[PDB]
């Protein structure tokens, strides 16, 4: 059996969220072999909810669980900014450790992206290169579009960023020749 | 099937997994069977 | 003509067993009792 | 010791004593005995 | 604190480690749980401080063995004939007095082993109207774990590092900003450090 | 890779009962056997005994039933030997050996670096250093020393290329003498077993 978990959830600040957990097996001796783990993105996992009939030490009282047949639920109240982390339910009734499909906790709230343009350096021009970098940051919604004007213009970009300042960031690196760059650019950013 | 262990015809020789990590039950045990034959035969 | 294997891998490999005063039993029926899969798990101090 | 006593052994005679030697698994010690059954007692070494 | 992850090829028998503290390595179960990029945790097996009654996962019976050190309370893992899909963040967990023997009370730090065969191409640094902020650019580098610092870490506030962008040629490119200056870039797989001033 | 190292070479008098040990690392020193061997160089080698650090299990050679005992510590993974009533017939080389994953339990897998032990009642007489057309090369002479193991260095080991050390020559009076030259300077001689360091410049 494999534990089924929602891939992504949408919570809110001050509200509650219930993470589902199905496929939990049971053996002779009990049926409360359910434990949850809190793993921050890029950090070390920490035990948060185990033996939902009891309360772990050091874990705030705003975390609790429930049991209903073969389906369990993780009740979390008081969603904050630092609560954004990965959660996985575990089942160890048959002396085997299994994990869910991964859960991403996202919260909603009140969110102007920073648009900056930097020309290529002299070291790039001497190497017959011309990289146009348009930096985008300080935007809460996950909607962003990168485009340049030459008539519209290899180019790669990454929309998601790393969890370091609780803010999203995206950047694109347009690689063109210096002969075509000096013959003419501007960055076009679309945001909600 | 004569010399192919791939299909259902398997090799009748299997190896043990004797390791100190495995506790009692899987540890090797030396067995000495002292076969005794006490009868009317001349005893040497 | 029953051919379904017996759920023997459900009691011997249990994580936590019941207490002494609240011992629990598992009903086992309609299966093929293959006791050969029990010896490879672990020896027993009492096998009377 | 089948048929003989372990202590009252140095006061007897034998025709030809053969000391076998073989290493088996820990859970297979209960199978090396007369009248027993199993994989070893039927395929590797059997006692009458 | 854990040891770094060096770029290795499948079949070199690399080794990872983790350091724990706050308990006695006498009768508490301890194991390792990996996490591949893009999936959840995967439990492999555990080991006992005394008689090593190791119980491996059915999908890890002959893929990884536990070789933890007891004299120094430092866990270790041994591999043999590795594959490309073995890249995962290995987390060291112990039993703990919180739950049962199989329950994981505490966890380690985690180290993401990187497996590649691109000969570990050396990186390159290139410099960049706001003045007020400055930045540096790092291009032409295949390995992903590349860090950029400013003045050897003298400035911490107002410093941000953006994730690398995968190029079409397989390389990456990283950008960094600092609130205003020499930007220092360290490459762990190649042990090459390049300095640049805006 | 697995590593193994013994203790330093020492010279003791009959009745001190030294405690030469053996340090092991790089693996679990509980499931692998470990032992020692010693014998007069004119008689070859001789097996002493082995010990299993996993539990209580010791096996000794019939020639070493009560002459020497072998012990081990599973915690720090360090073995510990112990002698009783050392005599003049104990001046032999001590080499350690382990089981190893190559052969059986009795097969010796690896070896240490060695530990020289010499029995003598000369009160550990301190050495003396004396210096020596070519100029070009220089050298020094060490005389008036009873113990055989003597280390000679030039400028505390600063010069390594062109440095050569000749074996010692035992005089008829019962003293050794060796020559150490260097291709070209202070010749430093430090007797580690006696902590005697003598400096001399050519």
């Amino acid at each position: 059996s494999a534990l089924t978990q929602p891939r992504s959830v949408s919570g809110s600040l001050g509200q509650s969220v219930t993470i589902s957990c199905t496929g939990i097996s049971s053996d002779v001796g009990g049926d409360n072999y359910v434990s949850w783990y809190q793993q921050h993105p890029g950090k070390a996992p920490k035990l948060m909810i185990y033996d939902v009939s009891k309360r772990p030490s050091g874990v705030p009282d705003r975390f609790s669980g429930s049991k209903s047949g073969n389906t369990a639920s993780l009740t979390i109240s008081g969603l904050q900014a630092d609560d954004e982390a990965d959660y996985y339910c575990c089942s160890y009734a048959l002396s085997r450790v299994v994990f869910g499909g991964g859960t991403m906790l996202t919260v909603l709230g009140q969110p102007a992206p920073s648009v900056t343009l930097f020309p290529p350096s002299s070291e790039e021009l001497q190497a017959n290169k011309a990289t146009l970098v348009c930096l985008i940051s300080d935007f809460y919604p996950g909607a962003v579009t990168v485009a340049w004007k030459a008539s519209p213009v290899g180019v790669e970009t990454t929309t998601p960023s790393k969890q370091s300042n609780n803010k999203y960031a995206a950047s694109s690196y347009l690689s063109l020749t210096p002969e075509q760059w000096k013959s003419h650019y501007s960055c076009q950013v679309t945001h909600e | 099937c004569n010399g192919v262990a791939g299909p259902n015809c398997y090799s009748p020789l299997q190896s043990y997994g004797f390791r100190p990590t495995y506790g009692v039950g899987h540890q090797p045990y030396r067995v000495v069977v002292l076969s005794f034959e006490l009868l009317h035969a001349p005893a040497t | 003509n029953i051919t379904n294997l017996c759920p023997f891998h459900e009691v011997f490999n249990a994580t936590t067993f019941a207490s002494v005063y609240a011992w629990n039993r598992k009903r086992i029926s309609n299966c093929v009792a293959d006791y050969s899969v029990i010896y490879n798990f672990a020896p027993f101090f009492a096998f009377k | 010791c089948y048929g003989v006593s372990p202590t009252k052994l140095n006061d007897l005679c034998f025709t030809n004593v053969y000391a076998d030697s073989f290493v088996i698994r820990g859970n297979e010690v209960s199978q090396i005995a007369p009248g027993q059954t199993g994989n070893i007692a039927d395929y590797n070494y059997k006692l009458p | 604190v854990q040891s770094g992850a060096e770029v290795k090829k499948p079949g070199e028998s690399l080794k990872i480690s983790c350091k724990g503290s706050g308990y006695t390595f006498s009768y508490y179960w301890i194991g390792w749980v990996r996490q591949m990029p893009g999936k959840g945790l995967e439990w492999m097996g555990i080991i006992y401080p005394g008689d090593s009654d190791t119980r491996y996962s059915p999908s890890f019976q002959g893929q990884v063995t536990i070789s933890a050190d007891k004299s120094i309370s430092t866990a270790y893992l041994h591999w043999s004939s590795l594959k490309a899909s073995d890249t995962a963040m290995y987390y060291c967990a112990r039993q703990g007095d919180l739950g049962d023997w199989i329950l994981l009370g505490y966890w380690g730090q985690g180290t993401l082993v990187t497996v590649s065969s691109a000969s570990t191409k050396g990186p390159s640094v290139f410099p960049l109207k706001s003045t007020a902020a400055l930045g540096c650019l790092v291009k032409d580098y295949f390995p992903e774990p590349v860090t950029v610092s400013w003045n050897s870490g003298a400035l911490t506030s107002g410093v941000h590092t953006f994730p690398a962008v995968l190029q079409s040629s397989g390389l990456y490119s990283l950008s960094s900003v600092v609130t205003v200056y020499i930007c220092n870039v360290n490459h762990k797989p190649s042990n090459t450090k390049v300095d640049k001033k805006v």
